[PDB]
This record gives structure tokens, C-alpha cells and sequence, in this order.
């Protein structure tokens, strides 16, 4: 696809108002250590006898991209254009990219 | 101008408007003088203003909110620009254009 030399993609950071459709672009660097040092451990809520705080899962050793805060994609100043000027907002549709590894 | 506002070469003509005289009863035999004798007239109507303004659109990469002009009026017996209970219209606050911000 790409060698050590060329970057494999761009930056992206811009909103566009077009019609009744706003499209939100915005571009973060992201760290990803090694988690749990590449093994599942099952986690418990240990020796705790209260009910009400137990809880029985798995950590591993992969990480996530979480951007479901509205303040990732719209800079206050957008978020402004969009509550003065609009009586509705839903999302439509959704693009990602990681690059540049 | 220094009023403010667009100076015009060629500003909108002006619109006049009269009530045709009536006149009122003529002497029977003929005499020379002005004729000063007329019926009261006034006139009514609508009139309708029409008017095409062009736009310049707000283009800005500033992060932080800007300043808006809002409603902060508070508690009221009347609504503001709007009629009170009598029917006066009320306008009590002078409005610029200047709110949006763009540098130098």
C-alpha cells in the first residue's frame, strides 16, 4: 500500500454547511500502549460481599476509539450555528479513518 | 452619509401622490376670478414595499462562540417590539448590524 517514507493520509479538520446537512471532519493523534501485556485476565469484583458493586468480566489487551461526546466533531463555535439557527439534528451517516501508523 | 446607510448616485424616486380636486358647485353666470371652491376629498389604500437585498455570508475559522444579539430583556408587561396593552408599538433598543467579529 505504502512505504516508511509517505505519509499515509492527511489532516482533516472543517465543517460544512451545505442545505439542511452539516458535515462535521476532525482529525486527533491517538496512543496505543500494550494492554494487560497481550493476555485476557477475567476481573472480578474480588472478595466484595455487597451485592450491589459486583461484577464479573474480562480486560484485554485491545484498546478503542470512543468519539461519542457531540464536542469531539463540532467546535463550540459550529455548535452555536447550529443551535441558533436549526429546530432539529440526527445523524446520517459516519466515516473512519486511522492512518499515518 | 455620515447618518449612515448607502449613498446613492441614483437613490429609489420619489413617489407622490395627490387627491384629485373635486371642484364644487360653479356660478350659474359666468364670472372671471381664481376658483377657490372645492369638495373635501381624502384617499385611502394599501401600498405594498417589495424590496431584494443582497447578502454577504459569514465565513470563519474562530474556534470560540461569538457574540449574538438575544433577547435579555427579562420580565416584561409587554412583549418587547412588540404592542403593549394600549396597542402602541414599543421599540426601545436601538440595533446595530456589528456582532459577528473578522480580523483585520
Amino acid at each position: 500500500a505504502d512505504g516508511v517514507g509517505n505519509a499515509s493520509g492527511n489532516w482533516h479538520c472543517d465543517s460544512q454547511w451545505m442545505g439542511n446537512t452539516v458535515i462535521t471532519k476532525t482529525t486527533r493523534t491517538w496512543v496505543l500502549p500494550s494492554y494487560n501485556n497481550h493476555i485476557y485476565k477475567a476481573i472480578t469484583s474480588g472478595t466484595s460481599q455487597d451485592a450491589n458493586v459486583q461484577y464479573a468480566g474480562y480486560s484485554t489487551p485491545w484498546g478503542y476509539f470512543d468519539f461519542n461526546r457531540f464536542h469531539c466533531h463540532f467546535s463550540p463555535r459550529d455548535w452555536q450555528r447550529l443551535i441558533n439557527n436549526h429546530w432539529g439534528i440526527r445523524p446520517k451517516s459516519l466515516k473512519f479513518k486511522i492512518f499515518n501508523v | 452619509p455620515n447618518l449612515g446607510g448607502f449613498g446613492l448616485h441614483n437613490p429609489p424616486p420619489q413617489v407622490f401622490i395627490k387627491n384629485t380636486p373635486v371642484p364644487a358647485d360653479p356660478p350659474v353666470e359666468y364670472v372671471h376670478q381664481k376658483w377657490n371652491s372645492y369638495i373635501t376629498q381624502y384617499s385611502t389604500g394599501q401600498c405594498t414595499v417589495e424590496m431584494v437585498w443582497e447578502l454577504r455570508k459569514e465565513n470563519s475559522k474562530r474556534w470560540n462562540p461569538e457574540i449574538q444579539f438575544t433577547s435579555n430583556f427579562s420580565n416584561r408587561t409587554s412583549i418587547m417590539f412588540a404592542p403593549n396593552e394600549t396597542g402602541g408599538y414599543v421599540e426601545d433598543r436601538l440595533i446595530g448590524t456589528r456582532y459577528l467579529t473578522q480580523n483585520l
